[PDB]
Formats: structure tokens, C-alpha cells, sequence
RNA sequence: AACUAAUCCUAGCCCUAGCCCUACAAAUAUAAUUAUACUAUUAUAUAAAUCAAAACAUUUAUAAAAGUAUUGGAGA
């Protein structure tokens, strides 16, 4: 049984500069063409999904799914989120100790495009400040720090099975825009080994 | 016909008819290097070479030239858990070889980021 | 066949089995069955439906018409005997 | 010797039950029936010790007797072996 | 033998129930085919378990433990695909139902109503609520196989459907030996000699 | 719980069955 | 022929063959006698290539296209016996009223018991025939103790069942 | 916090009660399990002894009246 679907159904294509940027909702009334259609399957289905009061009940099941990881609550992170996203979360995390904090959201949350025997997929707009620490096993720092924010912005994908009765909305996966800045260097330092070769071959 | 008990013949009976029969061959690739117009089967140990003789000729209608046969001795070494010696079924190896100059070969059948790891790629912060 | 004195075989043909092979040609009966074809519930035939099928209407009218006598058992379809058959039922002298 | 590490399942018993409620009632039918049925008539078990006790040599006797006629061959030949030990050490020493 | 979720005589089979397993065995209440009220596609409310509470469809009905199994409820998680290579994605895995954690749901009320099994007009078994008593109708499920009777078209070696329901036997005092020999016409006028059966 | 009756032997003349391989001899006789 | 002993040239290869259901017996009780008779060579003919394929199979430790073909042909084949023998069944009985084709009778044995002894074909009579005449169907005096044993074991094996029963309810009990 | 080990509860049984019982094919007494001829085909006397009499010899069990009258190397 598969209450979610790998992938995205459209991949929205984020505009650069956005974070800068009314506006940008009044293009998703001028892209309501391709959207608007969708929206209303998950209409149908519900009919209180609004793109303008959607963002508040998906930013909290994300800021729960990241608490969950502070305490471990494996048990809490699955209905947060869907199959597909669980796996990625907290595998990488086994036997590690993680601090994480919500800073407050540099900007309000907006649904950006939605495109669903029927899964809603609506993808969210996200800009929020966070602290995270990772230690070892032994508690030493490997990762983030402490009490430092940092600004990410990102666009969270949530997917509803919109035929089940018990059908809700879970998070499924995160688009992740070019321009966004990378990712923060790891404490420890690696090695790329050389070339492996036989007694008989020659380094080249 | 087999595990069945055959009508006892005295003289002035008649002709032994099988009109339904329960002798099962099976053609197998030789294991050894036989001729070309030679063929292995397998046959019930109960079936005589003739009966394989008039078999092909009746029900297949294959003409055959010679026919040699042997009888596997199985296999009784291998024992299950409680030490019962297991026997491999014996069984009846036919070389017939064909008539009116055929040939036969044995068909083909079956013709996280790399500079970030232990991080899950999730997060982004 | 049948082994003689002098440890001589000698070849008996009425021993020997014959294959009676039918023809196969336009007969319209395959290994298989179509999936659409409906399933028969089994009926298991027996000595009281063979007997109705066969020997009841000779005898029904027979009766009607009177012309039924004990003498005549044969008539309607009674064997005194299996011998002069090729295939007895009882004793069986047949193989299958 | 090493010893289980775990308790045993706990056990409830109901001291109130028919059964134990009740046990003994009718034990004075003699004195409370006029003695027409005596006590000894209320003992269940086998027929060789109804209203009878004894030592197992007179009980195992009196089985003998008893349901000798329904004993198998092998237990009644059994039973006459133990008993011929059993009579030479009570009867000889 | 302990029934488990995995079918009888499959690889894990052999595994959780080896031959000389000496194992407690576990109690499964018997329950007679006219008892049983409980049919793969038939809508039951969990009474207990992980989703108790919420109504499901029957898919799978293990009888020898009296699991009742529900997808998409009583359901777990799991790593799929878990190997060297890849972590693994997480899966929805359902778990058995004993059948008293379920029960029938009537159409017209959605409750969980007990149930009592009596014939119809037409003779089939249907199973009536004790209370509110209703016809709660044989749900119609798909066969196992995925194989629709009508849908299948003849392939190699399989008759018409016309031949196939065509009826030749004529009834007749003639075994089938005798008949073959007589749409044939073999000859035979040698006859066995007596035979002393003893 | 009530107790159940209490036990009571039949009264009254009873005749033994003079086939019954089960029933002693001594119950059939004229004394009986 | 050759080719019949093999599976179409086509089909070889293929994951699966497809076939439908194998032949009920109220499908052949409907056919004829002598249908009956060709759809047995026809079963057979199809048993025999499923069987030459198989061992192909398992020396090519390869798996067998269709299994269920197999399967299907041995239901088929099995379901027209019996609807053959259910005719030949019911005129045995209506021309002679034996029934069982085969000559027999109930005998004891040397050990005591009482088991159906099947006739066999001799070409001269019993008394005339003194290794028959060996063959002792009488059982020696001994076996008296062996009918009393018989007895106490069937009683035996009455209590080594509730015996077993117990044990299975403690399991009940325990469970519950 | 260590290796070897250890831990478990039913596998089942036992005694009485109840109850007499009347539970595929093919091949076989030939050389059993060898599809048809050979070659006729057939158990069993008191149970004893051991044992007890400290050996050993006649001898030594196998509802109440009553272990009484009796018997016994009058002894087990």
C-alpha cells in the first residue's frame, strides 16, 4: 500500500529574485490557468484548500517534523510527513545528537503551484531562520552551531491522498531553487582517495 | 500402460490392445556424444524398447532404425534430518536412432552530498 | 513374451501391447479451456441415471404397449454373460 | 543451580466459587436424613474404595478382586507380580 | 504448524515454522464456515488495534489464525529497497487483524452491528444485524488471479468457447471401449480362454 | 449459588432384569 | 512428431504461455465416448511436451514458461478417467451387479485380521495349484494373544489421544 | 556491561473416573510383498523354577462368621 507518490506531478520553476519579492501572488492568479484547475480537485475533495490560508496548517507540520528530530519522535515525524520524505529525514542522523531552533520567518509562507487515485501536491514558499548543532557519539560538535540563525529559503512540497476518507496532508519533499546559497562545510575534514590500480599497472 | 495388470493371454486369445496409455516420455539432451540420428528419452521402467518403437511410430509417427537402452542406478547416499537414506528415483535411458536417413539435433529451447556526508540531503539549513 | 526351455526367448505378438492411436483430425477438443467457458457442477454418472437414460424408455413403452416378459430381460439390454465381449467388465480382461 | 528470571503468571482464585462455597453441604445427611443414607454412601472414586480404606496391599487386593474380571491380562499379570513382593516383605519380614 | 502472515510454504515460511520447531503453540479460536462472517471486500469498523475505529475493506482473510487483514490500516512502516547502496525508501506494511477486532458494517448505518447468519429468498447466505436487522449483501471482489472469465481470449492449445459447450455423448449400453471399436471398426474374433480368479 | 438437590435412594419395589448378563445371580433368585 | 515432443518454436523463450482452464468433468461427462477417448491423447500429447520442456528445464537450471499448463493437463486428464470409469462403473453393475471390476473376497490372514483379498488370474484351479493351495490364509493359534493386544491398544490409543487433548487445552488456558 | 555459559513453558506423561469391542494403482506367505502352474498345507501337555522356610527334602497366599474351626519338616 502507498499513501504517497515519488516525484513531483509539474516541477514549478522558481523565478530568481524572488526572495526580494501582492506580486507575486497576483502570478499565481495570472498562472491560476495552469494551477487554478488543480486547485480545484483539491477543492472538491475539501473545499476549504485556499492557496492564501494553506501556508500557516503546512508551515507548522514542517516545523514540527524538524522538532520531531530534535526529541526523536520517529513515531510523530511519520504522519508529519509522507512515506517517500521519512527516509532522507533521519537516516543519515542514526546515533547523532541534533539541536535544532525556528527562528522567526523572515517572510510569510505562500502556496506557489499545485498539481495533483488522486494525490494534491501543493508546493509552499518558505523563508525561515534556524539554528542547528550536530554532535558525535561521543557529544563532539560535528556540524552547525549552537546559537547562530541562519537564513534559508526553500519550497516544501506537501502531498494529501485526496480519494482516501483518512487522507491529510503530509510533507513529501522540498524543492530546492539554483540560487539558493549551498550548504554550510563540515567541521571534520575528508579525503579523496587516488587511483587504485593492480601490481602490474602504472599511476597515470 | 503402467502399475496396471495386463490381461493374461492363453492360446487362441486375442491381440494385446493399449488404447489408452499411460507410458510418459521425455526427450533429453544427450549427456555423452551420440550420433546425430540417435536420441536419448527417458521412459517408464516398465516400457520395453519395441513399445517405444511402436510409441513413436503410432503416436508421433517417427521412424526409427535402432534403439539401445540402459538403467540408471540412483543415487542412495544422501540421507534427510533424522537419517532416512534418500534414493533418487531410477530411471530408463532409450537411444533411438532414426530411419529413412533423419537427422536430429536437440533444439534450442530457452533461446548525502558528497562534501557534506552523514548529513541527511533533507536539510537544507 | 514367454521364456521356453533352454533358456530361449520366444516373442508372444498377442502378449505384446498394441497403441490404438486415434485420429486427432477435426477433433475439437484441446488441453485447455476457455476461462469463458462456464464451469459444469459435477454429476457423477451412475447405475440409476444410465439405466434411465438408456433402458427406462424401451421398457415404458413396452409396458404401455404390453409387450414386456421376464424372458426377454435380454431384450432390453441384459447380458447373461461378458464372454464373446472383447472388453468384460467383470471379470475385467482389459487393460486401460 | 540458576534460577528462572522471570515471575511466574499471577493466579487468581475465587474462594467464593460454587464449588468451594458448597463443598461439603449434605455431609450430615445421615443425622439430618434419619441415617437412612450414611455418609460413607457420598464417597466418589474408584468402586474398590467406596466407604472402604485401607493399606495398598488391601487396597491393591481389593482392586483385584473387584474389577479382576474387567483387568487386562497384562496388568492383571503385573499386579500379581507386585503383589507377590509386596506379600513377602509385609508377611515374612 | 504456526500460520503466519507470510503464505504457507513460501521461503519465510520455512524459516518461521521449521520442521522441528517445538514451540508454544499459540490458541487460535475455531470458528466454524457458517461462525465465520468475515470475507475479503466486506467494509468492517476495527474495533482495536493501531486504526481502530476506522472502517476498511477486507483483502486478505488468513483463517487458520483468524487474521483479518485491512490495507492501508493497522499499518507499520519499513525501509524498501534497504541495501548497500541505498538507504532505503519507507513503505506502508500492513498487520493482521484478529477477526474479533473487526466487525461488519451496515450499509445504511455505518456502526459496528453484530451479526447473525440466515438464508434468503434466493438461498444464499447473507449475514443479518441481530439489532436493526438488515441484508448486508456479498461484496463483489475481483478475482485473485487479476484473470476476467469474459476478457480472456483463447490462445494456443485452448478450445472455442462453442466447442468446448458442445455435448456429443449419446447414452447407450456401450462402455467406452466399445465405443471406439465400433466407430472404428476393429476386428478381433479370437477369444480368451477361462481364467481361474483365485 | 443455591446448592443442588440433596441426594435421595429410590423407594418403592424394584424389579432387576433376569437377561441382563450384568445383574448378579443371587438378585434372581426366589429369595430375592 | 518430433516437433509435437517440443513447445511452439515461437513460445520459446517467452516468461509464460498463455492457457485457459483445464477440462471439468460434467464438460467430459457431456462429451462422447469416443471424445473422450481422442481428448486423453490430446491431454497426453500436451503432458508429454510439458514434461519433454521441464527436463529440459531443470538441466538448463532454467525456469519452466507456464507451469500451470502442466497442471491444468493432469486435472483434465484425471477428471476423464473418472467420467470414463463412471460408465464403465454403472453397466459393470446393471449386466453383473459385482462391485468392484476385479474379482475379490474378504479373507483372514495369519495374523488375525480380516482384509479383502483380491483374486488373481491363474491358468489352472486352486486345487490344482499347490503353491496357491501354500499361500495360508489361516491364522495360528498364538494370534490370540495378539486379538487381545489389539483391543487393549485401541483402548490404549483412546486415552493417548485425550491424553494429547489435555495438552493442547493447557494451551487454551494458558493463552487465555 | 567478558568470553565460555545461563535464562524460559509446554513437548508430553501419570493415576482414577468413564467406557468393552464390533476403525490409491500395484505386489504379497513361492525366496512374503517376484502379475500365471513347480513344493501341498499345521501351534500346544500341571507351567516350572527362582523364591520363602535365613541351607535343604513335604511344603511356600497370588459383607460378616474369621484369621476362628482346621491344615502344616505343627514351620516358613
Amino acid at each position: 500500500h502507498l499513501a504517497c507518490t515519488a516525484g513531483i506531478f509539474d516541477p514549478y520553476v522558481p523565478p530568481e529574485g524572488d526572495a526580494r519579492m501582492l506580486t507575486q501572488r497576483t502570478e499565481r492568479l495570472r498562472k491560476n490557468a495552469a494551477s487554478q484547475l488543480a486547485i480545484r480537485k483539491i477543492r472538491e475533495f475539501d473545499a476549504n484548500f485556499k492557496t492564501k490560508d494553506f501556508p500557516e496548517k503546512a508551515k507548522d507540520i514542517f516545523i514540527e517534523a524538524h522538532l520531531c528530530l530534535n526529541n526523536s519522535d520517529h513515531d510523530r515525524l511519520h504522519t508529519l510527513v509522507t512515506e517517500h520524505c521519512f527516509p532522507d529525514m533521519v537516516w543519515d542522523l542514526k546515533y547523532k545528537t541534533v539541536r535544532w531552533g525556528f527562528v522567526e520567518s523572515l517572510e510569510p509562507a505562500q502556496v506557489v503551484h499545485v498539481r495533483c487515485n488522486m494525490y494534491g501536491q501543493v508546493t509552499v514558499r518558505l523563508h525561515t531562520r534556524q539554528t542547528l548543532a550536530i554532535y558525535d557519539r561521543f557529544g563532539r560538535l560535528m556540524y552547525g552551531q549552537e546559537d547562530v540563525p541562519k537564513d534559508v529559503l526553500e519550497y516544501v512540497v506537501f502531498e494529501r491522498h485526496l480519494m482516501n476518507p483518512y487522507g491529510s496532508w503530509r510533507m513529501h519533499a522540498k524543492i530546492v531553487p539554483a540560487w539558493a546559497p549551498p550548504k554550510q562545510p563540515i567541521l571534520k575534514t575528508l579525503m579523496i582517495p587516488g587511483p587504485q590500480l593492480k601490481p602490474w599497472e602504472e599511476y597515470e | 500402460a503402467r502399475n496396471v495388470l495386463y490381461p493374461l493371454y492363453q492360446l487362441g486369445g486375442p491381440q494385446l490392445r493399449v488404447f489408452r496409455t499411460n507410458f510418459f516420455i521425455q526427450l533429453v539432451r544427450p549427456g555423452t556424444a551420440q550420433p546425430e540420428d540417435t536420441v536419448q528419452f527417458r521412459i517408464p521402467m516398465e516400457m520395453t524398447r519395441v513399445d517405444l518403437r511402436n510409441y513413436l511410430e503410432q503416436i508421433y509417427n517417427v521412424p526409427v532404425a535402432a534403439v539401445r537402452t540402459r538403467v540408471q542406478h540412483g543415487s542412495n547416499r544422501r540421507r534427510d534430518h533424522k537419517n532416512v537414506r534418500i534414493k533418487k528415483p531410477d530411471y530408463k535411458v532409450a537411444y533411438v536412432q532414426l530411419a529413412h536417413g533423419q537427422t536430429f539435433t536437440f533444439p534450442d529451447l530457452f533461446p548525502s552530498d558528497l562534501r557534506c556526508p552523514g548529513i541527511p540531503s533533507w536539510f537544507g539549513l | 513374451g514367454i521364456y521356453t526351455s533352454d533358456r530361449k526367448f520366444v516373442q508372444i505378438k498377442e502378449m505384446v501391447p498394441e497403441f490404438v492411436v486415434p485420429d486427432l483430425t477435426g477433433f475439437k477438443l484441446k488441453p485447455y479451456v476457455n476461462y469463458r467457458a462456464p464451469a459444469g457442477i459435477d454429476t457423477p454418472l451412475t447405475a440409476k441415471a444410465l439405466f434411465q437414460e438408456t433402458v427406462a424408455p424401451a421398457i415404458e413403452k413396452d409396458f404401455k404397449e404390453g409387450t414386456f416378459d421376464a424372458n426377454n430381460l435380454e431384450k432390453y439390454g441384459f447380458e447373461p454373460t461378458q464372454e464373446g465381449k472383447l472388453f468384460q467388465l467383470y471379470p475385467k480382461n482389459f487393460p486401460r | 543451580a540458576f534460577v528462572r528470571l522471570t515471575l511466574p503468571p499471577p493466579k487468581v482464585v475465587d474462594r467464593w466459587n460454587e464449588k468451594r462455597a458448597l463443598f461439603g453441604v449434605y455431609d450430615n445427611i445421615g443425622i439430618l436424613g434419619n441415617f437412612e443414607k450414611h455418609p460413607k454412601e457420598l464417597i466418589k472414586g474408584p468402586v474398590w474404595l467406596r466407604g472402604w480404606r485401607g493399606n495398598e496391599l488391601q487396597r491393591c487386593v481389593r482392586k483385584k478382586k473387584f474389577v479382576g474380571n474387567r483387568m487386562f491380562i497384562e496388568d492383571l499379570h503385573n499386579l500379581n507380580k507386585r503383589i507377590s513382593y509386596l506379600y513377602k516383605h509385609f508377611n515374612r519380614h | 504448524y504456526r500460520y503466519g502472515m507470510s503464505r504457507p510454504g513460501s521461503i519465510a515460511d520455512k524459516r518461521k515454522n521449521p520442521p522441528w520447531s517445538r514451540r508454544r503453540p499459540v490458541v487460535v479460536e475455531p470458528i466454524s464456515d457458517e461462525d465465520w462472517h468475515l470475507f475479503c471486500g466486506d467494509m468492517v469498523e476495527i474495533l482495536e488495534g493501531k486504526d481502530a475505529g476506522k472502517q476498511g475493506k477486507v483483502v486478505q482473510v488468513v483463517r487458520q489464525r483468524n487474521w483479518v487483514v485491512l490495507e492501508g490500516l493497522n499499518t507499520h512502516y519499513r525501509y524498501i529497497g534497504r541495501t548497500k547502496d541505498h538507504r532505503g525508501t519507507m513503505i506502508a506494511s500492513e498487520a493482521p487483524l484478529l477477526h474479533h477486532q473487526v466487525k461488519l458494517v451496515d450499509p445504511v448505518d455505518r456502526k459496528p452491528t453484530e451479526i447473525q447468519w440466515r438464508f434468503t429468498e434466493a438461498g444464499e447466505r447473507v449475514r443479518v444485524s441481530t439489532r436493526s436487522g438488515r441484508i448486508i449483501p456479498k461484496p463483489e471482489f475481483p478475482r485473485a488471479d487479476g484473470i476476467v472469465p469474459e476478457t480472456w481470449t483463447d490462445g494456443p492449445k485452448d478450445t472455442s468457447v462453442e466447442d468446448a459447450l458442445e455435448r456429443t455423448y449419446v447414452p447407450r449400453l456401450k462402455t467406452l471401449e466399445e465405443d471406439v471399436m465400433e466407430a472404428m471398426g476393429i476386428q478381433e474374433t479370437r477369444r480368451f480362454k477361462k481364467v481361474y480368479w483365485y | 449459588y443455591r446448592a443442588p438437590p440433596p441426594p435421595r435412594r429410590r423407594p418403592g419395589p424394584h424389579s432387576p432384569d433376569p437377561e441382563n448378563l450384568l445383574t448378579p445371580r443371587w438378585q434372581l433368585t426366589p429369595r430375592y | 512428431g518430433l516437433e509435437e515432443f517440443f513447445d511452439d518454436p515461437k513460445n520459446w523463450g517467452e516468461e509464460k504461455v498463455k492457457s485457459g482452464a483445464s477440462w471439468t468433468c460434467q464438460q467430459l461427462r457431456n462429451k462422447s465416448n469416443e471424445d473422450l477417448h481422442k481428448l486423453w491423447y490430446v491431454l497426453l500429447k500436451e503432458r508429454n511436451m510439458l514434461l519433454t520442456l521441464e527436463q529440459e528445464a531443470k538441466r538448463q537450471r532454467l525456469p519452466m514458461p507456464s507451469p500451470e499448463r502442466l497442471e491444468k493437463v493432469v486435472d483434465s486428464m484425471d477428471n476423464v478417467d473418472k467420467v470414463v470409469q463412471e460408465r464403465e462403473d454403472a453397466l459393470r453393475l446393471l449386466q453383473t451387479g459385482q462391485e468392484k471390476p476385479r474379482p475379490g473376497a474378504w479373507r483372514r490372514d495369519i495374523f488375525g485380521r480380516i482384509v479383502w483379498h483380491k483374486f488373481k488370474q491363474w491358468p489352472i484351479p486352486w486345487y490344482l495349484n499347490k503353491r496357491y493351495n501354500r499361500r495360508r490364509f489361516f491364522a495360528m493359534p498364538y494370534v490370540d494373544r495378539f486379538i487381545r493386544l489389539r483391543i487393549e491398544k485401541h483402548a490404549r490409543i483412546e486415552a493417548r489421544k485425550r491424553s494429547l487433548q489435555k495438552k493442547k487445552e493447557k494451551i487454551l488456558h494458558a493463552k487465555f
